[PDB]
């Protein structure tokens, strides 16, 4: 339940957590990653 | 943003 059963994921998007502490974005739709959520627009 | 880290590579990896 307690990291499985959580609020909803974001619209096309997968989101990973690596072995140093930190989380990344990845979008399926353009093979691209990102830090953070920022605005859509340029890479 | 200077701070390299662990790179994000899903799809980019298992290609």
């Amino acid at each position: 339940v307690s990291l499985i059963n959580e609020g909803p994921l974001p619209p096309g998007w997968e989101i990973r957590y690596t072995a140093a502490g930190e989380r990344f974005f990845v979008d399926h739709n353009t093979r691209r990653t990102t830090f953070e959520d920022p605005r859509p627009g340029a890479p | 943003n200077t701070g390299a880290k662990q790179p994000p590579s899903y799809e980019d990896c298992i290609k």
